[PDB]
Order: structure tokens, then sequence, then C-alpha cells
């Protein structure tokens, strides 16, 4: 097998054309594009913090049935910060 | 300048990347040693797993027969 | 409301006594002023429906469809140029005046007092659209398409007139409250069955149902863009509105007689979703998609739940916007290449790059985008049909899966993967195309913010 | 040294073991040459009507239009109602439809009787 | 699992972009001492697979299999998890061996380049989050269930035994 | 099924089976040196019967070779990440605009890139000038009405280009 | 263990079976065997919202454990002695449940085989 | 543009796996390899890369000293 | 992700990996030489040359193209066609 030499010659003409084309695609006008003409954190997480803290007092609590919380657990040997009374602790432990 | 490629040869290595790599592997081994030596002993179950509980006849109660 | 009727009359000779290169500006500007006028309408409150005239009235279900019609008009008149712009000015004025007269009959159709007036305006909705699609169908079987169209709709819609004269002559006048407030449960005779079947059969033709569906896709593949979008959106959702109005009567016998319509509706929804997954000729895919969605609508209408009615009317409005958009997408690719086939024209990932996001969002809305109105409507439909039957969810979910599949295949067939490297003529994206796109999909998502308008009379 | 690769409606026979490419007829080589001639003429006229800089638009494939009009418009002619068409039409049009019909009536009658008695979960069943 | 395969996939993609996007295990064999940072990353990931005793991958998987063992077990799924534990050990070992350990086989004119601040920052910070955060997160949880803590012989040792074999 | 001929020159079918067996043994065998051993053993097995002067014995051994190959093949051959079905298979296809385009840009950007567009204009001169007589006469003169091939002759006449050059030369770089 | 092999291969008779565990009635071989201490304050057990399936024995160790974990939280490695006490108390309860199983096993085996050999 | 391409007659194969397989293939009776193409895949900074267990032995060839220092702390 | 290439460099690399092979002499190995005629290798060894340079350069050439190389100049030309070697 192998090439016929006419294909070899035709191959050479289109290799010349391909190399000249990619030579043209190599651009260099030497000015190719040419036009006619902490502070980050400060703005980006202080403006929406102000907006969300503004919204999440007033409108969200003038809507009454709104944001609600499973209470932090109270323990029988502690004191209450709101009203204030001591809860009876647990009794004798033994045989550990 | 930064690295340039080569041909068929063993690539060169800066001392920094190899000392960080061996540092990270050895500090892995350091954490698994100090975790493994000083406090646990997490292989064994921190409790003597008992036998068939007592092997005591009529303690826990069986009738005479 | 006659304050909304009469400027549409005044816009009719506007095209006549407009000069050359001035028909466009006058028609578009004044129809968008009519769009503001249309958005002014929603004064309607609570319990009753508001009455506008000695003659007629607006329901809360009529108002979003009137808004949809008068909002679809300027989009459409903006749409239907450049394929007739090489022809004559007198014929162009004829076409514009024919569309405006068509709109006027549509507004009379949606705002009807009585069902006789609804019937007059129903076949008045029919007739000029056929003149439009026959004169500019631009494909060789537009003759057979229009012939099928008028014969099927007038043949199905014929006994509706006689049944309405019967309801007139045995129950007094036909205005909706005194047609209401007086009804009686009519027992299991045969006359109730035949009269119910006549009225519901006329609207079965109008949806269409599955056994009379081929009425619709020929009239979409062989129509121009204006008649096609008006046809799908306004005509099919008008038929749905008409059934929603008329279904207040004959409730004790529809439980006995309404099973096989549900049956043909569901199974044809399945088979139609199956047929529009494999086909080429992309224009037909929207038509069979519309058959699928209106079969889903019909299931939702013949189950008689407020959940069902709200979901059905939301699906009506959403699929109207969706199908008009997707018709415009098909016309965009048809202006690019005069093919109408599907597997030939490919590529376009590079070429016209931001049109790809619009094709994405169109397949998303036919895909039931998860905050879209389309998904909300289909969700309430699925909830109501599972409340009606605990076993129906196989066909609904199979419709969901295959609906997603053919909408996605419709996306990725013509605009995914590789340019065919022999098109080599097409121009970049015009201003008008994405202008029409922004007119489509901005109000859809802005209704997806606050959908308080677009639910049923029992909102 | 194998079960000889049975072919099937999914089992695509690969071009290695045909085995019809062993006792090749000279007329089959002539058929292959005619096939080469057909592809040669078609790609020749493709490159004629394709590389023209004077040409602007699409390639105007006659075969794809031929296939589309065969697939869409050439269905209803030709047709005769035969035994196989009528039987398969009754099997795909009526069968599953009446199947879903009877199962919907059956489940509906179960629901109707169970609410006719009153022993349902209607303790609260609000969204009907 | 999230920390685990985030770090693992990102190390793998580092290597694939380093080796001409060839993606394969054939012509991949011995790449240790070609820069040891990504190889150390991959082997710490694959040692964290099945939880070498006792690391961030230890706690979750091993308390899960022991809690499955010390309950009303359906007698076949535990056997499934045991055989699959052995299998994930053997393919983690095989991906190690056919990734970094055999003989070097790859095309010449290499662009094997991990002299890169972004990737060493990301892999560094994920190994920091892959060696402390397992114990840290697993320590500070409210106990929402009953830990078993009472196992027989070869019921607590069984995970380590099967992974070693 | 080939561009040039209709038959495919039986020696070449043997060579195709050689390349595919060698590739599947690459996929079969890691460590590369036991692979070299197995490849030399297979190469010796092929050279056991190289100079058989028959043809029916040759194609019988070919049939048995196809049976042993299809039995002892491998499911995932090591196909390269440029090969069809491989890892890439036009992975960076994303930037393949064929350059019939780029004439539909706005003339501000055409003022931005003056050199490439003037040189594109002179390539367009070169395309148009040699297009009619030489190309059409060589296509209509030297072939018979049955073209009988897929290869095109060079323009060996005096001067300008062999035909059909435009889409063949002006196709993209295959890696953007 | 061999309990499962015997229960699935030999007899399931003398081996008692789960979810039907109390087979014999009480005080057959107890005499005067019940304390069940449980001064864990049911109302305050409601007041401290434990997880369900934890409102149980050995709960006071969990109460103190959550108490010290709360009242010294950023001391990350603080509470371990009470943690071990709670583990040891659940070890006591687990051994007690195994004692229940094996006590029923010994009773059922011995008395049933004695009476069904000589009755 | 130079790359300088470290040339032939440099390997002269000598390596253990290719040497053993050449001797086995010679005793088999073929004596016809590809050549020395695997030499830059076999030796250089190659040729005794570590085995499987040595990769896990890499963890503690430096950490024991710091661990015993931390225990003494 | 930008490997530079040059025609003379890749010509020298293909000549180098040809010179690495055994049964042709390293002395007389031309840029422009036949394969079947003068170098003393058959079809089978020639396709082994093809296979090895496919394995090194990371892209195959087909058997429909493997009939017709016959010389290293066209090899450098075809691999340059695949790589499009200019700046």
């Amino acid at each position: 097998s192998g090439y016929t030499p006419d294909e070899k010659l035709r191959l050479q003409q289109l290799r010349e054309l391909r190399r000249r084309w990619l030579k043209d695609q190599e651009l260099s006008p030497r000015e190719p594009v040419l036009p006619p003409r902490s502070i980050f954190a400060f703005t980006h997480v202080l403006i929406p913090v102000w907006i969300i803290h503004y919204y999440l007092k007033y409108h969200v609590t003038t809507k009454p049935y709104t944001i609600v919380e499973k209470k932090p657990r109270i323990f029988p040997g502690d004191t209450i910060l709101e009203t204030g009374e001591v809860i009876p602790p647990m009794k004798e432990f033994p045989d550990q | 300048a930064h690295i340039e490629p080569r041909y068929r040869q063993f690539p060169q290595l800066t001392r920094s990347q190899v000392i960080q790599a061996e540092f990270f592997s050895a500090t892995m081994w350091f954490w698994i040693l100090w975790r493994f030596w000083h406090d646990s002993d997490a292989v064994l179950g921190h409790f003597p797993y008992p036998d068939p509980s007592q092997w005591t006849d009529e303690e826990l109660g069986i009738p005479p027969d | 409301m006659l304050k909304y009727i009469i400027p549409t009359m005044m816009l009719m000779p506007l095209t006549w006594l407009s000069k050359n290169s001035m028909i466009w500006i006058n028609t578009t500007l004044h129809s968008l002023l009519i769009s503001l006028t249309s958005l002014l309408l929603l004064n309607q409150f609570g319990d009753n429906s508001l009455n506008f005239s000695l003659t007629f009235f607006s329901d809360s279900l009529s108002t979003p469809l009137l808004i949809l019609t008068m909002w679809l008009l300027p989009l459409m008149l903006m749409a239907s140029q450049h394929h007739l712009s090489k022809e004559n000015l007198a014929r162009k004025k004829l076409f514009i005046s024919m569309l405006i007269l068509l709109q006027l009959f549509l507004i009379m159709t949606f705002t009807a007092t009585e069902l006789i007036f609804f019937y007059i305006m129903f076949e008045a909705t029919l007739v000029p659209t056929l003149i439009i699609i026959t004169r500019w169908g631009n494909q060789t079987e537009r003759l057979n398409a229009g012939l099928y169209f008028l014969f099927y709709t007038l043949a199905g819609s014929l006994p509706l007139l006689v049944a309405l004269i019967y309801i007139q002559n045995t129950m007094g006048s036909l205005n909706f409250l005194i047609l209401q407030y007086w009804v009686q449960p009519m027992p299991n005779s045969w006359s109730n069955t035949f009269m119910w079947l006549a009225c519901m059969m006329a609207f079965m033709v109008k949806m269409p149902l599955y056994g009379l569906h081929l009425w619709l896709p020929k009239a979409h593949v062989e129509a121009p863009i204006a008649g096609s979008m008006v046809l799908a959106a306004i005509l099919l959702k008008l038929g749905g509105y008409g059934m929603m109005r008329i279904t207040l009567l004959l409730n004790p016998i529809t439980d006995f007689m309404a099973y096989p319509f549900i049956m043909l509706s569901l199974w044809g929804m399945i088979m139609t979703s199956s047929i529009c997954l494999r086909q080429t000729d992309l224009k037909s895919l929207i038509a069979y998609s519309s058959v699928s969605h209106m079969a889903l609508v019909i299931v939702a209408i013949l189950i008689q739940t407020p959940w069902s009615y709200m979901g059905a009317t939301a699906l009506m409005i959403a699929h109207g916007l969706t199908s008009s958009m997707l018709f415009c997408l098909a016309n965009s690719n048809y202006e690019r290449v005069h093919s109408r086939t599907m597997i030939l024209a490919r590529g376009l990932q590079t070429l016209l790059p931001l049109m790809a996001a619009w094709w994405l969002l169109a397949s998303l809305t036919n895909l039931a985008l998860p905050p879209s109105i389309n998904l909300i409507g289909e969700l309430f439909v699925v909830m109501s049909t599972f409340s009606w039957s605990n076993i129906t969810i196989i066909l609904m979910g199979l419709n969901m899966v295959i609906t997603a599949l053919y909408s996605l295949y419709m996306l990725i067939t013509t605009q995914r993967g590789k340019h065919t490297h022999h098109i080599n003529n097409i121009l970049p994206s015009f201003t008008r195309e994405n202008a029409l796109m922004s007119l489509h999909m901005l109000p859809l998502l802005l209704l997806s913010l606050n959908p308080k308008i677009i639910l049923g009379p029992l909102y | 040294s194998f079960p000889k690769y049975e072919p099937s409606r999914l089992a695509s026979l690969p071009t290695t073991l045909d085995p019809a490419e062993y006792d090749i007829s000279s007329e089959t080589r002539k058929a292959q040459a005619e096939r080469l001639a057909i592809r040669s003429r078609l790609k020749r006229e493709y490159q004629l009507q394709y590389n023209d800089p004077s040409r602007r638009g699409v390639v105007e494939d006659p075969a794809l239009i031929r296939w589309t009009c065969a697939r869409s418009a050439n269905v209803y002619p030709n047709f005769r109602p035969n035994t196989k068409t009528s039987l398969l039409g009754a099997l795909f049009g009526i069968g599953p439809l009446i199947f879903w019909y009877y199962v919907f009536k059956t489940d509906r009658d179960r629901k109707e009787k169970l609410i006719q008695e009153g022993k349902l979960d209607r303790t609260f069943n609000i969204s009907y | 699992h999230a920390f685990f395969k985030a770090m693992l996939f990102m190390c793998s993609g580092s290597i694939i972009h380093s080796l001409n996007d060839e993606q394969d295990i054939r012509k991949m064999g011995g790449l240790f001492k070609a820069m040891p940072f990504t190889t150390t990353a991959l082997i710490i990931g694959s040692l964290a697979l099945t939880g070498m005793p006792f690391l961030t991958g230890f706690y979750s998987k091993d308390l899960i299999i022991e809690s499955a063992n010390t309950s009303y077990t359906n007698a076949w799924a535990l056997l499934m998890t045991l055989v699959a534990t052995s299998f994930t050990a053997i393919y983690s070992t095989r991906i190690i061996f056919f990734a970094l350990l055999g003989q070097p086989r790859f095309p010449t004119l290499i662009n094997i380049n991990e002299n890169n601040p972004f990737l060493i920052n990301s892999i560094k910070r994920l190994l920091i989050g892959s060696l402390f955060a397992g114990f840290i997160i697993s320590n500070n949880i409210p106990p929402m269930t009953i830990p078993q803590m009472t196992m027989p012989h070869y019921l607590k040792m069984t995970a380590l035994t099967v992974t070693i074999l | 099924f080939l561009p040039s001929a209709a038959y495919l020159t039986h020696q070449q079918k043997v060579l195709q089976l050689y390349k595919r067996a060698l590739r599947h043994l690459e996929s079969r065998c890691v460590h590369r040196d036991k692979y070299r051993y197995f490849a030399c053993l297979l190469r010796a097995r092929f050279d056991e019967h190289k100079n058989e002067k028959d043809m029916v014995k040759a194609t019988q051994l070919l049939r048995e070779a196809e049976k042993e190959f299809w039995h002892g093949q491998h499911p995932q051959p090591y196909i390269f990440p440029e090969s069809p079905g491989g890892t890439s298979y036009e992975r960076y296809e994303c930037y393949k605009v064929p350059e019939w385009c780029l004439d539909d840009w706005h003339p501000s950007e055409k003022a931005m890139y003056p050199d490439y567009f003037a040189k594109r204009e002179q390539w367009k001169k070169l395309r148009r000038e040699s297009w009619e007589r030489e190309v059409k006469q060589l296509q209509e003169e030297t072939p018979v009405g049955g073209p009988r091939t897929e290869a095109l002759p060079p323009a060996r006449k005096q001067g300008d280009l062999p035909p059909l050059w435009w889409h063949i030369v002006t196709r993209p770089r295959e890696r953007p | 263990g061999a309990h499962l092999a015997r229960r699935y291969l030999g007899d399931a008779s003398v081996e008692p079976e789960p979810l039907r565990m109390p087979t014999f009635p009480p005080d057959y071989g107890f005499p005067e065997r019940k304390e069940r201490e449980m001064v864990a304050t049911q109302q305050e057990m409601n007041d401290a919202q434990l997880v369900l399936q934890q409102r149980d024995y050995c709960a006071h160790y969990l109460i103190r454990f959550l108490k010290c974990k709360r009242d010294s939280f950023p001391n990350f490695l603080a509470c371990k002695h009470e943690q071990h006490d709670w583990d040891y108390c659940e070890h006591l309860d687990y051994v007690k449940r195994m004692k229940e199983f094996e006590r029923e096993r010994r009773l059922l085996q011995r008395k049933k085989r004695r009476e069904q050999r000589e009755a | 543009s130079k790359m300088e391409l470290p040339d032939y007659k440099q390997w002269k194969i000598e390596g253990t796996p290719l040497e053993t397989v050449q001797e086995k293939l010679a005793a088999r009776g073929l004596r016809d390899p590809w050549g020395r193409n695997e030499a830059w895949r076999y030796m250089g900074g190659f040729a005794n890369n570590v085995s499987f267990v040595g990769a896990l032995l890499k963890g503690f060839k430096w950490g024991f000293a710091a661990f015993v220092v931390a225990v003494g702390a | 992700d930008a490997p530079p290439l040059t025609l003379e460099g890749i010509k020298d690399r293909v000549l180098y990996v040809l010179k690495l092979y055994d049964k042709i002499d390293p002395e007389k190995l031309s840029v422009n030489s036949h394969f079947m005629k003068d170098l003393g290798l058959d079809s089978l060894d020639q396709v082994e040359i093809i296979m090895a340079m496919e394995d090194e350069f990371g892209f195959e050439i087909p058997d429909i193209d493997a009939e017709k190389l016959m010389c290293p100049q066209e090899i450098v030309d075809y691999i340059a066609d695949k790589k499009d070697v200019y700046e």
C-alpha cells in the first residue's frame, strides 16, 4: 500500500496552505485590543446586617405568630436569670 | 523563575513541598500517637465484658428440683 | 368595562388612517396603553363577582384570562412581522385589522353574560383565525388543516346551542346568578345524560380531548405564529374557562356519567406524552404538549374540588404563556433556517449564545420549574386527584417523568452539542427576538413571586 | 472455543466474525464497488454544492425532506385495514383503557363502601 | 464523608490535570516521590477510609457498624456490610498501588507541576480539617441516643480485623 | 467500508486484527514488561505461520483467530483521551466556531482587529480568484461521470490551488 | 455467641426469645427482690427535656453531665468522670438485662426439663 | 528553541526486569525485543521506588522524635 | 495547559525514538527514507513503530491511515497536522 504520488503532491499543496493559514492566525498588531475609552467586608457584611437586623425586630415581631424557640434546657441544680429561684437537685447517688 | 519542563528525566523537587508533605504525614502520625497513647486505649471497650452473667445457681433464683 | 371595549373599537380604524411606517408605532403604543388599561381591571373583592352593565359581569376567573389576552395581543403583533413584511401594505392592514377584530370577539367571549352570548362569541372566536391561517399558512396542507379545524369544532359545538335553549325554556333566563341560585339536582334519567354529554362534548372538542385531538396539531404545524399562539393559549384556555363556568349544573348525574371521560383523558395524556418524545418536526411537539397539559386540565375539571379548580386555572395561565413562548422559539429557529425539521438544525451553543438561556427557561417551565406557576398548578392537580383516588398516582408521575423527558429532549436536540457546519448563513441574535423573550418570561416569574391573582374563584 | 456469539435484536454482530466475509463472491465485490461509486458521486456533488463561496445558505438535502414527508405525510396513504392492524389497534386502544377502567371502579367501590359504613380516617380529612 | 471525599476527589483532579487529562489507571503506576504532597494527600485519604485506629474516619463508621451489630439485626445486612468493608479495604489498597506505587509509566515532556499556591493552600487546609475536625465535631454533640459501649470479644475488634485481613 | 477501495486487502485485515489484539493486550496487562513478554510471544505466534502460500488455510486461521480474539477480548480497552469514545472526544469543542463567521461582527470591533481582517480579505481574494475555471474544469474534465473515488487530484497544471481547499484548510486548531 | 447457633440449630425451647421475654410470672424465685431506686424526680425529669428513650434509669448522671457541659462549655475536654459514671451505670443496666435473659434461660431450661422428664 | 534531548547510547539497558525477561525469552528461543524504550521508565530517579507497606512506614520516620518530646513536655 | 512544540524539535524526537529501535542501524537512519525498501523491516515491525509512537504521543492513527505512511517525513507531517504546530 501507500500513497499514490498525486496524493503526495496534493498533500504538499494543502500542507503549504495550512501552514500559511496558521501563520496568519498568529496575530501580532502589537496593540490588538484597542478601546475607545477590609472595606470590602465593611460594606458587604455591614449593610445587609443592618437591613436584616432592622427587619428582624420590628416587622417580624409586629407579626405575632412568628419566630419561636425550643427553650434552652433548665437543670435542677441551677438558678434562673429571669425570675430567680433555686430548683431542688437530685437526691443521694450511691453504689457507683 | 518557576519550573520548566524536562524530557524523560526524573523531575526535580523543591525542599519546601517535600518538607510540608513529610511534615503533614508525620503530624498525622503525631496526632494518632498522642491520641493513641495518652488517653485512649479506645481499642478495648473500657469495660470487662462479662461471662454468662454469674454462673451462680439460685443466685438470681432457680428452684430446687 | 365598555370603557375597555370601545377603545379596542377605536384602534380598529387606526391602522386604516395610519400612514406608511406608522401602523407599527400606533398599533404597538396604543395596544400597550390597552395593557395598562387591562391591568387597571382588578378591583374585584371577596364574595360575589362584579357586574359591569345592564348586560355583563366580571368573575374572578374571567379577569386573569382577560389580562392574559390583552397582554398577549401586543406581544403577538410585535411577533408576526418580517415573514409578511415583504408583502403589500393593504394586505398588512387587512391582517392587523383582522387580529384586532379577533381580539374584540375574544374580549366579548371572556366577559360573557349568558352562555348563548358565549356561544355566539365562541364561534366568533373560531372564524377569523381560520381566514388568517388559511391565507398565510405557508405550508401546503393549510387547506386540510383549516377544514379539519372548522368541521371538528362546529360539529362538536352544535348540540350545545340546543341544550342551552332547553335550559332557557325550562329554567328561565341564562344569566349566571339566576342560572345559579335556582338549580335542582336532576336525576338519573337519560335526558340529563345526553344534555350533559352534549355540553361537555362540545368543550371536549374545544380542549381537545384525546379521541378528537388531531384537530389541534395540524392547526399548529400549518399556521403562522400569530394564529398559532392565539390558537393554543387563548382558544384552548377559553374552552377550559367555558367548562369551568358551565359545570355548576347537573352535579348529581356527572358522578355516574363522568368516568370514561376521565379515562380517555388520563390514558391519552399518557399516550400523547409518549408520542411527543420521539417525533421530529419540532412545531408538533408543542401541540402534543398542549394536548397533554389540557388533558391534565380536564381531569382537574371533572374532579370537582376547589384545590383542583385553583390548580387548573394556574396550569391554564402558565401553559398559555409557556406555549406562546415555545411557538416563538420555533419561529426564531425557522427565521434562522427554513427547515421546520428538528434533527437538521443543530448547534447554536456558540451561535446566538444568550438565546440558549431562553431555550433553557422554556424547557424549565415545560419541565415544571419548582417555583414556577406550572409546577404549582400541576402540584394542586396531583394533590386533588390523589384525594379523589388513592391509586391514580402512577399515571400522574409517569406523565411527570415523560413530560420532563420530552421537554429536555426538545431542549437538547436542536441546541446542544455540535454545529452542522453547512448552515453558514445565519445572523446573530436580533433585538426583537429577546425583546419578545423578555416580554414572555418576566411576567411569568413575577407571578411566581406573588400568585395571589392567578388562583380560582375559591381563592 | 466460544458459543459463537448468537445475534439478537440487541446483540449487534461486529464486523470481525461476519462470517460472510470469508466466501466472498466476485459479484459481492462488484456490489461493494458499486456502493463506493454511489458514495463517490454523492460526496462529489456535496462538495460541488457545498464549497461554493457564491452560495450563501443551507445545503438543501433532498433525502432528509424525503424521509420527513415519508414519516409524516405518507402515512395515511397507503393503508388497508388488515387483520394485524385491526387486532393491534384493539389491543393498544381498548385493552389498557378498560384495564384501568375496571381497577378504578374496583378501588372506587372499595372506598364507597368503606365510607358508606363510616369507618374511615375522617377524624380530620380536610383538604378533599 | 463530606470532608473525606471532597479532599479525595480534589486530590485526584489535581493529579489528572497534572497528567495531561488522561484520567486512567492504565499507564499510571508508580508516581510516589513525584511530588509527595499530593501522594501524601491521597494516602492519608485512603488510610482514613475505614478508619485506621483511631482517626476522623474511625468514629462514624465503626460506631455505626458496632451499633448495628449490638441490636435487633436482620442477620444478612451485617454480613453484607462486613464483606463490603473488606471490599472497600481491598479497592482502596488497589487504587493506592495502581496510582502511586508500581512503576512510573506516562508520556514524556511532562507538565507535572504542583508548584502552585492555590492548590497547596486548599489541600493543606483540607487535611487540617480532615485530621482534627472529626474528633472535634464528634466530641461536642449533644447525646441524642444511647451509646452501646458494651461489646463482646470479636464484636468491637471485628472492624479492624476485617480491614487488616 | 473505506474511502479509497471497496475491498480492504486481506493483509490489512490481518494487520487490523494485529493492532486490535495488541491494544487489547495493553488493556489486559499492566506492569509493561510482562506485557512486553506477552506481546513478543503473540508476535512469535503470528510468525509461526507467516509464509503460508495458501489462502484458504490463511482465512481458516483468520476465522479461528477471530474466535480466540472475541473469546479473549477485554471490555474496556485502553483507548486514548483523544480517541473516539475516550475521555476527551472533543473535550474542548466549546470554542469551535467555523470561520465562515466573524464577518458578521460590528465594524467597531472590525476596526479593533485590522490586520487579521485585511489578511482575511486577501485570503478571500485568493479563494474567489481560483474558484471558477480551474477548479470546476478539473472537477468536470478529468473524472468520468462515475467519479469512482474520493480523492481529488492536485492542480498540477501551472499555478494555483488544488480544489476544495477552503473547509479543509480553514478548520480550527483542535485545542483552543 | 453460641446462643444464636443453639437457638437456630438445636432447640428454641430452652432458649428464651426476644419481644416475648417475661415468660414466668414474678416472685417465683425472687423472694423480696425489688428496689428500683429511681429518685430521679419525674417532674424535674419532665422539666429537663431529655431525649426520648433516655427518660430512664441512670438519668441523673446524664443530668450532671449536661450540667457541667453547659455551665463550663468552652472548656472543651472538661466532663469525663461523670461521662464514665454514666457509661458505667448503663453497663450495670446492660449486665442486669443480660442477667434477666440468662435467669429466664436457666429457669425455663431447668424446671421445664425436670417436669417434662418426670411428668 | 533548544530542549537538548538526552540522547541514545546512554541506557545500555542492564536493568533487572528487562534483563530477566530477556533471559527468559532467550531461553524460550525468540531473542527479539522492542529495545531499550523502558529504561527511562525504569531507572534514574526511578529504580527502587518503595513498596506498599513502606508508604505507611513513611508516616513515622520523623514523628517519633516530636512525639517523645511532646510526651516529655 | 500549554505545551510548546516545534517542527524541528518534534522531528528530532521522532528521529530519536526511531534510533532507539533495535534492528535498524543508528548510523544510516534518514529523515527521508523508505520503510519497506531500505531499512530492512517488514509490515509488522512498521506497524509496531506506529503503535509505539501512538503510545508515546497519546493519540492513535487508524489502520485506514496506517497503510500509507512509509517514511518519517509524512509521519512528522501528519502528527504536525494533529498538533497544528505554530505560535
